[PDB]
């Protein structure tokens, strides 16, 4: 259903919505994320009515967290670029006491406002990034900043500089990710400067976050771009060849080497075409790639974010 | 034949290790009791709910737990040379 | 063996203190309780039998249990003085039968009515149609004195069950002197 | 305080007394309840200051 | 054959019984039994906790009474929820909750009847209040020592669980055992009232009773309690008026302290409590 | 969360404790104190009260393993 | 006799969760169980409890029946694991008792000399401190009527010892604690007027309603007597209450002066040390 849903993503097919509901009623959590993400893929930008009604109506009685997360990004992904049309649902998502559903409102408000500098979203976004009890939703809350603000990468280092100093490493992780995804299309050095001390934190996974974020700032950029390229490239191998370090932190090391070398250095990721419109396979791929722990095959959706950068001098025809 | 099994069941009760003897110095509060092992070290610890605070009193020989270091059972007095006398 | 849970109802009404049954209805029905409790013991070990008092305010002295020691203990010094209460005497047994652990055990009630009742015909017809829905089968044995050739209770048992239900049998005692152990001879041989 | 507690939890920290210093960068240290030890640099404190 | 990250869902009722049963056994280690439902391999929940009766022999694999279990399970079958037992827990009051040779001896007994049988340890001592406290363990198979012992998938919760490490005894259980994560679930309705019950406990019944009793207090002996505050303000201030002069002697804020220093904050806060509870007079006494 | 942190410093080490003999406060956040066993130890002082109840010579309660000033 | 009772959140929860037990199977009525109390003094304390299956027929609307054998076995288990615990009475979740509950106490009075019944509320709504406590006594009457058994109110309070405070305070993760001196007294200051008003307003609507509907009695006897007691206090000046004015202000006199006394000291240490640490520390850097 991930192959069917990703192959029919944005096509708004009909027959896929038929077997996706019986897959939703299988009650298994391991297929819960299958039905949940596929349902959002095929319905992308369609803002369907009965889709959300069935999903958010099935969140209550189910006993699994992976169906709740798969439906989180499901109802997030059906609603794309709908601006204030989705606020009626967003209100009900964060008002509810379900931790995962409040985690769902974040991804929803993210994709609906992607490319918009609407400050009405940052009120509840930021408020829930702090006053909420759950740490995972506090990480995923600040990750939305890099989704909406990708068109203006200059604001993220400034405003998130102080959140990167937060006492808990969950907000520090989301804060490294914001600068990672938003500034990846830019060679901003301020973002790199704030990501230097992040790999030095004694917390394990926050160092991992700094690895991947610093891998997105250096895509297609050689040493002549920023002086920290080789500085980081020796660190990636250093952390993975030391047995004393955590296996967790050294996962994202080789993964980051894969980011810098993606496509044989020939390709990069671009959330903003020069035309002025956001590229949805890029955005969707990276946003599902946000949490790679919960499902390891979700790390393959990042391949859609890779875009070719080349000069094609084809005159006409063949 | 069955009396042997009675003894072997007694071994099952012998799987419970002993405790360390100690003298009651004072009590700071009802959750804090100052006790001193015969070895010299002092310890501020608690007590269980079987004992009474009034019955304990300072300068009383008691047995402390091997780990929690708290009083379980007490004894009024003991003396090893006098029995010979 | 057949699975069921029986509930015995001893008659403590003020009309049971007389000695028309030999030597007295107290000891007569006490021996009846002994023979039925040993009968359930010889039937199945899993079947449990508690007791309930019908007269005055109904109270469960012994909850449903497989041992009869407590039952025989409560038969003594019961102080049988009061007014008989019938309409609630079946419903109490049903009330303790809704709290039963086993759902396989069928609901069965036995009761001894030795005094006239003031229950109207409409009340008893409502309980008959209610026990049909609850499927509860009650085997009554009439003792003591009542309306000559008891009618209301007889038609109550006939209209309580049907097709077959083989069933609930109401055995009315004829007006003549006899030992109680000889009166329980016909019901213990066949329902 | 949590992390610092963890480093002082196992062995705590001792109180040393220098009976003599050696030219090999190793300084003789004596503990009162215990015997005489000797321990190497110790780069944060200069040798001439010991 | 399949090893994945695990998760424990606890009930508000469960923890409360855990720490209670454990408090009554101090110092001696108790034997509890965990009750709940197995939903799958990667998740588990505990919906109930019931206490076992103590024995003179103590914690042992034979300490579980089968006839006691059938009786208690009778009482739970007639209750609205007849769910099968899941695992067992025991208190570790005086140390850092490491599984001993007695615990392993009953691990292999629960692993044959139950596939998971999560091992849980709870102690009131190691935590004042606000800690999540408790603990959780799992027995890894010892006969697997030839094959790969190193799962899991979704290593996030694994990383947060193995941390902090946190001494040595804790690390001595990494072999032969692995922990399992714990997270609370709400159940926020009853939790809301459970907050207001303790908070309202400090409040009065009629709410006009003890506040008006503090109004009876508002002049006691409060003029005498204000004389207590007056002596703290003379005695602490004439020695805190030498401190601005002493700062010129030592030049300036080098250690120090004395003390005899500050403490006027608590005096002002108590005086403010006095003036506010006294300001209630004109509100209450009048109408 | 800061008021919740106060309970984090009061959680350590809680009970039980061992009596120790305080010697002198060498500097901030740490001082040397003698154990009841007779071993003088370099110890970090608890963060809450560093001053008023310290006193040059006073008996003080310490943890079993860490021997921390409480 | 009994003055006040203390009910822990643990046992209280033990009533609520059983309400989830019979909640899914339903249907009518309310949860009824037997309370386990701990009596260390005239003050009463509750630690744990155990639920009992109870069903009330409707015909028979005053018919009530409990499991005695199950009571024996479960209380025997709790006496086995805990020697200090014992039954102090029974409990139900109400929300309002019915006239039939008078005999329920009389049954178990063979177990305990005085059995206190504790109402509770599973759904928090109003009007304040939850639950309830009743004691069974006989006050007779001045009329000479046969003895009437009416339960009398006992003040209840929520409490705990040590470990039972841990979980309760840990699971909330909601509101500030406490905090004494600033937001503890003011919030409860509004609570005093709010919980005073709504109590008085619902009950005072009841008083006006009792004479229109609810007669008899209602009124009399208990109503008019307390009525005149309510008319015992107007209650203000004249006279001496005039003289309490300037001494209340005079109690504020020294308090304002002490206020302004330390206010200058705070500004002293703060401004002096900070301005020095500002300019004299910056001049060495640049
Ligand atoms: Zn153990």
């Amino acid at each position: 259903s991930l192959g069917l849903g990703l192959a029919a993503m944005g096509t708004a097919r009909q027959d896929v919505y038929d077997l996706l509901k019986t897959n939703l009623y299988q009650d298994d959590a391991v297929t819960g994320e299958a039905a949940g993400l596929a349902l959002g893929l095929v319905m992308l930008g369609s803002k369907n009515a009965q889709a959300i009604e069935d999903m958010v109506g099935y969140a209550q009685e189910t006993q699994h967290e992976k169906i709740l997360r798969g439906l989180a990004v499901g109802i997030a992904l059906v609603m794309y670029g709908r601006m204030e049309e989705a606020d009626a649902l967003i209100e009900s998502l964060c008002r509810d006491k379900d931790p995962i559903l409040r985690r769902s409102g974040m991804y929803t408000v993210a994709m609906a406002y992607c490319g918009s500098g609407n400050n009405k979203a940052i009120r509840r976004l930021l408020h829930v990034a702090v006053s909420d009890v759950n740490d995972d939703v506090r990480r995923a809350a600040v990750e939305s900043l890099g989704f909406i603000l990708f068109r203006t990468p200059e604001q993220c280092p400034s405003v998130v500089s102080l959140l990167s100093e937060s006492y808990n490493p969950h907000v520090r992780y989301g804060a490294a990710m914001a600068l990672g995804i938003c500034c990846a299309g830019t060679g901003n050095k301020e973002a790199i400067n704030l990501l230097e001390p992040m790999t030095n934190d004694p917390v394990n996974y926050v160092r991992q976050g700094a690895l991947i974020a610093s891998a997105l700032i250096m895509i297609q950029q050689t040493e002549i771009t920023c002086p920290k390229v080789n500085q980081f490239r020796q660190l990636y191998s250093k952390v993975i060849n030391d047995k004393h370090d955590d296996v967790m932190a050294k996962f994202g090391a080789i993964l980051a080497q894969g980011i810098l070398d993606a496509g044989g250095h020939n390709v990069t990721i671009s959330l903003q075409s020069r035309t002025g419109h956001t590229h949805m396979p890029s955005v969707v791929g990276v946003l599902v790639f946000t949490q790679f722990w919960f499902w390891f095959p979700l790390s393959h959706f990042l391949s859609l974010a890779y875009t070719p950068t080349c000069v094609i001098g084809l005159n006409k025809d063949l | 034949t069955k009396q042997y099994e009675k003894s072997e069941n007694d071994l099952k009760a012998l799987q419970s290790v002993g405790q360390i003897v100690g003298e009651v110095l004072k009590q700071l509060t009802e959750e804090k009791f100052i006790v001193k092992a015969t070895n010299g070290p002092r310890y501020v610890v608690g007590c269980r709910r079987q004992l009474d605070k009034s019955k304990l009193k300072p300068g009383t020989r008691v047995a402390l737990d091997m780990t929690t270091l708290t009083i379980m059972r007490y004894l009024p007095r003991e003396v090893d040379p006098l029995v010979y006398n | 063996m057949v699975l069921e849970s029986t509930m015995v109802c001893v008659d403590n009404s003020e009309y049971m203190r007389n000695g028309d049954f030999l030597p007295t209805r107290l000891q007569a029905q006490q021996d009846a309780v002994n023979i039925v409790c040993h009968s359930k013991t010889r039937s199945n070990p899993e079947n449990n039998v508690g007791l309930i008092t019908l007269a005055n305010d109904c109270e469960v002295l012994t909850t449903l249990t497989p041992d009869t020691g407590r039952i025989l203990s409560k038969l003594h010094t019961v102080q049988p003085k009061g007014k008989i209460t019938f309409c609630t005497g079946i419903r109490v047994a049903h009330l303790a039968l809704k709290h039963r652990q086993g759902k396989n055990h069928k609901m069965r009630i036995i009761a001894f009515v030795g005094s006239p009742v003031e229950d109207n015909e409409k009340d008893l017809v409502k309980l008959a149609k209610r026990l049909k829905k609850e499927k509860v089968n009650v085997d009554i044995i009439n003792f003591g004195e009542e309306e000559v050739n008891t009618e209301k209770l007889t038609a109550f048992v006939n209209t309580l069950n049907g097709k077959d239900g083989t069933g609930s049998h109401l055995v009315t005692v004829p007006p003549g002197p006899s030992l109680a152990d000889a009166l329980i001879s016909s019901p213990i041989l066949a329902g | 305080l949590r992390e610092e507690l963890q480093l002082l939890q196992e062995q705590g920290s001792y109180v040393g007394e220098v009976v003599r210093a050696m030219d090999k960068k190793k300084v003789l240290v004596k503990v009162h309840p215990e015997g005489k030890f000797v321990v190497d640099v110790d780069k944060n404190i200069d040798i001439n200051d010991v | 054959a399949v090893d994945t990250a695990e998760q424990v869902y606890i009930s508000s009722l469960a923890l409360l019984k855990m720490l209670k049963h454990g408090r009554a056994g101090v110092p001696m280690e108790v034997m509890g039994l965990m009750l709940g439902e197995f939903v799958d391999d990667y998740t588990v929940r505990v919906i109930d906790v019931f206490a076992m009766p103590q024995s003179g022999t103590g914690v042992s694999v034979e300490a579980v009474d089968p006839v006691f279990q059938a009786k208690m399970l009778d009482m739970l079958k007639q209750t609205g929820r007849p769910e099968m037992v899941v695992g067992w827990y025991h208190s570790h009051p005086g140390f850092g909750c490491w599984l001993s040779g007695v615990d392993i001896n009953t691990q292999q007994s629960f692993e044959a009847l139950s596939e998971r049988a999560v091992a849980v340890v709870v102690d009131p001592i190691q935590s004042v209040k606000g800690k999540v406290v408790i603990d959780a363990f799992r027995l890894i198979n010892a006969n697997m020592m030839v094959l790969g012992h190193e799962p899991r998938q979704t290593t996030s919760n694994l990383g947060h669980l193995n941390k902090p490490s946190i001494q040595a005894l804790i690390h001595g259980l990494n072999r032969h055992y692995y922990s399992i994560t714990i997270n609370y679930r709400k159940n926020e309705l009853e939790q809301k009232m459970l907050l207001n019950l303790h908070k309202k406990s400090w409040m009065e019944g009629l709410t006009l009773q003890d506040y008006s009793e503090h109004c009876k207090h508002n002049e006691s002996v409060v003029k005498e309690m204000l004389e207590l505050a007056k002596n703290y303000n003379k005695a602490v201030e004439e020695e805190d008026k030498m401190t601005p002069e002493q700062l010129a002697i030592k030049n300036v804020g080098k250690q120090d302290p004395k003390r005899h220093l500050e403490e006027h904050v608590d005096v002002l806060m108590t005086s403010n409590i006095v003036q506010c509870l006294a300001a209630m007079l004109d509100t209450v006494v009048f109408k | 969360e800061f008021l919740h942190a106060q309970e984090e410093v009061k959680r350590i080490q809680s009970i039980p404790l061992v009596i120790g003999q305080f010697l002198e406060a060498v500097d901030q956040n740490t001082a040397i104190v003698g154990s009841t066993t007779g071993s003088n130890y370099y110890v970090r002082i608890l963060s809450t009260i560093d001053r008023e109840l310290l006193k040059p010579n006073a008996s003080v309660a310490l943890h079993k393993h860490s021997n921390a000033l409480v | 006799a009994v003055q006040k009772v203390v009910v822990h959140p643990l046992v209280l929860l033990s009533v609520v969760d059983h309400f989830n037990r019979i909640g899914k199977v339903g249907n009518q009525k309310r949860v009824v169980g037997v309370l386990l109390g701990s009596w260390q003094k005239k003050v009463l304390d509750v630690s744990n409890s155990f639920a009992v299956p109870f069903d009330e027929d409707d015909k028979d609307d005053s018919v009530w029946f409990l499991d005695h054998d199950y009571l024996e076995n479960m209380y025997g288990m709790f006496k086995k694991v805990n020697a200090r615990e014992r039954i102090v009475g029974w409990y139900h979740t109400g929300p309002k008792l019915h006239k039939n509950d008078i005999a329920i106490n009389e049954l178990m009075k063979r177990y305990c000399p005085n059995s206190v019944l504790v109402i509770i509320d599973v759904k928090p709504k109003d009007l304040g401190l939850p639950t309830e406590a009743y004691i069974s006594v006989e006050e007779v009457h001045d009329d000479g009527t046969p003895t009437s058994k009416t339960f009398e109110h006992v003040t209840s309070e929520i409490g705990a010892e040590e470990a039972e405070e841990v979980g309760v305070e840990h699971l909330l993760r909601d509101i500030k604690d406490t905090t004494v001196g600033t937001l503890s007294q003011r919030i409860t200051n509004q609570v005093h007027g709010l919980k005073g008003l709504n109590s008085k307003l619902l009950d005072i609507r009841s008083y006006l309603e009792k004479v229109a509907t609810g007669k008899l009695p209602i009124n009399h006897q208990i109503i008019y007597q307390l009525q005149d007691v309510f008319n015992l206090l107007p209650d203000v000046s004249l006279q001496e209450f005039v003289k309490a004015f300037y001494l209340k202000t005079n109690d504020q006199m020294v308090v304002v002066y002490l206020a302004s006394l330390i206010r200058s000291v705070v500004a002293l240490h703060n401004l002096i040390n900070n301005k020095i640490a500002n300019r004299d520390a910056e001049k060495k850097e640049g």
